[PDB]
RNA sequence: GGAUGUGUCGUCGCAUAGACAGCCAGGAGGUUGGCUUAGAAGCAGCCACCCUUCAAAGAGUGCGUAAUAGCUCACUGGUC
RNA sequence: GAUGUCGGCUCGUCGCAUCCUGGGGCUGAAGAAGGUCCCAAGGGUUGGGCUGUUCGCCCAUUAAAGCGGCACGCGAGCUGGGUUCAGAACGUCGUGAGACAGUUCGGUCUCUAUCCGCUACGGGCGCAGGAGAAUUGAGGGGAGUUGCUCCUAGUACGAG
C-alpha cells in the first residue's frame, strides 16, 4: 500500500515495461498489458478479492508496491501553489509488467483468483505460467 | 447436412422453375426455394444438391430437404394437432367448422379455420386441428393456444397434452 | 531446426515467421537466423539443457546449447537467441530446476510446500551427460521443512555451484 | 392422509422412538398410530441391544408400515470397540485411535446381508475405506 | 426480462441466440432470460 | 465488458479397430462417507474422496426439501 | 461608447434518464395490492397555509399530483416581494471617517414598432380567351385526458 517515509511528489510520463520479470515467486501469473497508474487501494481490492478465493496457501504475490504521491484540489480556487501531497499513493505499472502470480493452487482455481482481481483493475491484463529463464 | 428423400407414390413433383409445383392425394401443394438451390429426383428417390458448402449455403439447404420432405407426408397423409381444454369449466363447442372456446372469459371466444383448415373435437375439452399444411396448422393450433397460455400455479388453458407444465406453487 | 539465413539484414524474416539466435563457443561465432515455430516447439522441450541439431543450410551439423534467450513484453513472443556450441569435457555451467514428487507430509498435516527456488544451477555439468531435470524429496517435509543444496541428491558427478544451506523447498505453514 | 411416493429411513438408538425429537411430525403428520411402531421396535431389538440399529420403514396406502430389523452402522461399531466418543473433524491433523483386523471380522459377518462384494477380501478392503475416512488406521496388513 | 450489458450463461441450459441484431438468453428456467436489448 | 456474426492464421483434443449431439435402457452396494449441527443423507461449511461388483456406474453436476425424497449428470450397450 | 439581475404572473414549446394513463418480461407473482426491468412522451399532472422565494414542510384531494432544457425561457410583456444606490436603526468591527457573514422600515422600473417573426384582412399580377358558379385534394392545422358505479361475478383464486 502507502509507503513508510520520503520527499512527497512527482511528476509523470511513460513507455513500455523494463523490470518485469515473469515466473518467479510461484507457477501462474498475472500481465499488465497497459499503461496505467495502479491503485493501492485498486490493489487492496485485489489481493483482499483473490484472498477470499483462496480459503489458504497465501501464495499469491503482489510485486508492484505504490512507489508515488499524487495530489488533489484542494476545493478549486487556483491561487496557491502545489496541493494535496496525501490525495493518495500510485503504482505507476507498464505493459508487460507482472502485478501478479499465484503459486500452488489448481490451474482454473488460478483462472478466476485473477479473472476477478482482474475486474478491478484499471487496465487489461491476461495470465501466464512458465518458460520464464532470464536471470535467476 | 441433409441428403435423404422419401417420395411415396401419391406424390408428383414438378421443379419447373423456382415454383418446385406438387401434387398429390390430400391436394396439389406448392412451395419456393433458392434456384441455385440444386435438386430433382434421381432413379426413385430424391435429393436437393447443393454448390458451395458452409454456411450461405448449407443452411438453404437444410432448409429445402426438410421443407419438401414435408409437403411429401405432405399430400400424402395430411397433419393433425391435438389439443387439450383443461380447467373449470373450460369447453369447446363449434359453429360449422369454427373452433369456440369458453375459457373464463367474461364473454365466449370464437375461432374461425383459415383456407384449408379444420376444427374437431373429440369431448368438449379436448381439440383438434389437422390439415394440409404443415406450417398453418402449427400456425394456427398456436392462435389456439394463445387464446389462453397454461398457468404457473395450475396451468390451466389450452396445451399440448403430453405437455410438461410443473407449477410454481404459491400460497 | 534447420536455421538457414544469417545476415545483418532480417527483412526476409522480420515479418515471415522465424527467431534470429547466434551460436559460438569461441572459435567460430556463426551468423544465424532459424524459423520462429520450430525453435518456438522446440527450445519447450530440452530447453535450457537441451543440445539440438544444428544443420544450417548447406549441412553443417553442429551441438550447441540454449544459453540465454530474450523475448517480448507486452506479447509474451520471444525475439533472440543465444546458442553456445556444445563442448566435449566441459561446456561452462548449467540452469537445472528444482522438482518434488511424492505426497509430501506437510500438505495434508495443513500447510503447503513451496519450492523457494525453482531452477537451480550447478558447477560442472560435464557435456554429453547433463541432467535434462532433477527429482527432489518433500515427503519428509512437515511443518517448517527446508531442503537445501546440500540435499539434493546429485547426479554422479556433478558438483552444485550454489551454496549449500540456501533453501531450495520449504513446505510453507497454512494461511 | 398421503401416500408418500418415498421410503423411509431413520436410525434409532435401542428402543426408544417414544419422545418427540426422535419421530414425532416424522410420523405424525401423515396421520397414523406410532405407539405401535415402539413396542414393535425394542421387542425385536432385544437381541442386540444398548447399540444404534439402522431401520427402514415402508408405508403402503392402507396407514400399514412395517420394517427390517439390520445391522448397527460401521461408524458405531467402531466408536464401540475402539471407545470413541466423537468423531474428529481434523483426521488429517490428529487421529482418533487404533484397533485390530479381529474387530472387523465380526462386521463382515454379521453385516453381511447388506455387503455384496466379492468374498471376504472384496469384503475387507470395503470396511477399511470408511474407517480411513473416520480417524482411525490399520494395523498390519500385506508382506512383513 | 434481464436487459444486461454482460450477457452470458447461468447453468447448462442457457441457450445464447442471436435474433436480430440482438444477443439473447434462453435458459430452460426463466429467471436466467437474458437479453443485452 | 458481452457475445457459436463472419474472414485468415496457431494449440491442444478426442476418437471407422465406428466417437459428437440425438434416441431406448442403465446407473451401482458400503454410506444418511466422518466430521458440524435443531437437523442437512453426491449438493449451507471442515476432512477426505478409498473399498466391492462390473460392461458400467464418481463419497460426486445442478435443481429440489425443514433433512427426506424426486428430477439429470460424469462411466456403459445397441441403433445410425 | 451597457448581453437588465433572484422570485412570481402570462404566455408557451422541447427532451426523456415517464409522475398517471397504453403494452409487455421476470417476481420470492395465489387474488386483490405491489416490486422491478423493457417499449412507450398522445394527452394530463389539483386547490389551500408558512416563506421574496426557488426549494421544502404541511391541510385536503388526485390516475398523477415527473424531472429538465429554451440567455437558471419569457421586464421594448406586467410586477418588483428579493438583492449589489442616496435616508434611518440595532448588533457587531473601527480611536475615527466609515464598515458588515448581518438584520430592519423607506425608496420615480422610459406613450410613439423600421427590418425578420407572428395573428388577422385587403390591393396587384399571375394561372394562354372574356366571364358566372360548383368542386378534387397535393399538402397543412386542430383534437388526441381520466375517474367512479353496474353487469358479467360474489365467479376464477383463495384455508378463509
Amino acid at each position: 500500500k502507502r509507503t513508510k517515509f520520503r520527499k512527497q511528489f512527482r511528476g509523470r510520463m511513460t513507455g513500455d515495461a523494463k523490470g518485469g520479470d515473469y515466473v518467479a515467486f510461484g507457477d501462474y501469473g498475472l500481465i499488465a498489458m497497459e499503461p496505467a497508474w495502479i491503485k493501492s487501494n485498486q490493489i487492496e481490492a485485489c489481493r483482499i478479492v483473490m484472498s477470499r478465493h483462496f480459503r489458504r496457501g497465501g501464495k499469491i504475490y503482489i510485486r508492484i508496491f505504490p512507489d508515488k504521491p499524487v495530489t488533489k484540489k484542494p476545493a478549486e480556487t487556483r491561487m496557491g501553489k502545489g496541493k494535496g501531497a496525501v490525495e493518495y499513493w500510485v503504482s505507476v505499472v507498464k505493459p508487460g509488467r507482472v502485478m501478479f502470480e499465484v503459486a500452488g493452487v489448481t490451474e482454473e482455481q488460478a483462472k478466476e483468483a485473477f479473472r476477478l482481481a482482474g475486474h478491478k483493475l484499471p487496465i487489461q491484463t491476461k495470465m501466464v505460467k512458465r518458460e520464464v529463464y532470464d536471470e535467476a | 447436412g441433409k441428403q435423404p428423400i422419401a417420395v411415396p407414390s401419391g406424390v408428383t413433383v414438378n421443379a419447373q422453375d423456382g415454383v418446385f409445383k406438387v401434387k398429390g392425394p390430400k391436394g396439389e401443394l406448392t412451395v419456393p426455394y433458392n434456384t441455385e438451390l440444386t435438386v430433382r429426383q434421381d432413379g426413385d428417390q430424391l435429393l436437393v444438391e447443393r454448390p458451395s458448402d458452409a454456411q450461405k449455403h448449407r443452411a438453404l439447404h437444410g432448409l429445402t430437404r426438410t421443407l419438401v420432405a414435408n409437403a411429401v407426408k405432405g399430400v400424402s397423409d395430411g397433419y393433425t394437432i391435438n389439443l387439450e381444454l383443461r380447467g373449470v369449466g373450460f369447453r369447446a363447442k363449434l359453429t360449422g367448422k369454427a373452433l369456440e372456446m369458453n375459457i373464463g372469459y367474461s364473454h365466449p371466444v370464437i375461432i374461425e379455420p383459415p383456407a384449408g383448415v379444420t376444427f374437431a373435437v373429440p369431448e368438449p375439452t379436448r381439440i383438434d386441428v389437422s390439415g394440409i399444411d404443415k406450417q398453418l396448422v402449427g400456425q394456427v393450433a398456436a392462435n389456439v393456444r394463445k387464446v389462453r397460455k397454461p398457468d404457473a400455479y395450475h396451468g390451466k388453458g389450452v396445451r399440448f397434452v403430453g405437455e410438461q407444465i410443473a407449477l410454481k406453487a404459491g400460497k | 531446426m534447420e536455421l538457414t539465413a544469417k545476415p545483418r539484414t532480417p527483412k526476409q524474416k522480420l515479418d515471415e515467421s522465424m527467431i534470429a539466435a547466434v551460436a559460438y563457443n569461441k572459435e567460430n561465432n556463426v551468423s544465424f537466423a532459424l524459423d520462429r515455430k520450430a525453435f518456438d516447439r522446440a527450445f519447450r522441450q530440452q530447453s535450457t539443457t537441451g543440445l539440438f541439431d544444428i544443420t544450417v543450410e548447406g549441412g553443417e551439423t553442429f551441438p550447441a546449447l540454449v544459453k540465454a534467450v530474450q523475448m517480448d513484453k507486452r506479447k509474451r513472443a520471444p525475439i533472440h537467441v543465444d546458442f553456445y556450441m556444445v563442448t566435449y569435457g566441459e561446456p561452462v555451467e548449467v540452469s537445472v530446476p528444482v522438482h518434488t514428487t511424492g505426497r509430501s507430509q506437510g500438505e495434508v498435516q495443513g500447510g503447503l510446500v513451496d519450492i523457494v527456488v525453482h531452477n537451480l544451477q550447478i558447477v560442472a555439468p560435464g557435456p554429453r551427460r547433463i541432467p535434462q531435470e532433477l527429482v527432489v524429496d518433500v515427503t519428509k517435509m512437515n511443518i517448517g521443512d527446508h531442503i537445501t543444496a546440500g540435499d539434493i541428491k546429485l547426479p554422479e558427478g556433478c558438483t552444485l555451484a550454489a551454496d549449500p544451506e540456501l533453501t531450495v523447498v520449504s513446505v510453507l505453514p497454512p494461511r | 392422509m398421503k401416500k408418500v411416493a418415498g421410503i423411509v429411513k431413520l436410525q434409532l438408538p435401542a428402543g426408544k422412538a417414544t419422545p418427540a425429537p426422535p419421530v414425532g411430525p416424522a410420523l405424525g403428520q401423515y396421520g397414523a398410530n406410532i405407539m405401535e411402531f415402539t413396542k414393535a421396535f425394542n421387542a425385536q431389538t432385544a437381541d442386540k441391544g444398548d447399540a444404534i440399529i439402522p431401520v427402514e420403514i415402508t408405508i403402503y396406502a392402507d396407514r400399514s408400515f412395517t420394517f427390517i430389523t439390520k445391522t448397527p452402522p460401521m461408524s458405531y461399531l467402531i466408536r464401540k470397540a475402539a471407545g470413541i466418543g466423537k468423531g474428529s473433524s481434523t483426521p488429517n491433523k490428529a487421529k482418533v485411535g487404533k484397533l485390530n483386523w479381529d474387530q472387523v471380522l465380526e462386521i463382515a459377518k454379521t453385516k453381511m446381508p447388506d455387503l455384496n462384494a466379492g468374498s471376504v477380501e472384496a469384503a475387507a478392503n470395503t470396511v477399511a475405506g470408511t474407517a480411513r475416512s473416520m480417524g482411525v488406521t490399520v494395523e498390519g496388513g500385506p508382506n512383513a | 426480462m434481464k436487459v444486461r450489458s454482460s450477457v452470458k450463461k447461468m447453468c447448462d441450459n442457457c441457450k445464447v441466440v442471436r435474433r436480430h441484431g440482438r444477443v439473447l438468453v434462453i435458459c430452460s428456467n426463466v429467471k436466467h432470460k437474458q437479453r443485452q436489448g
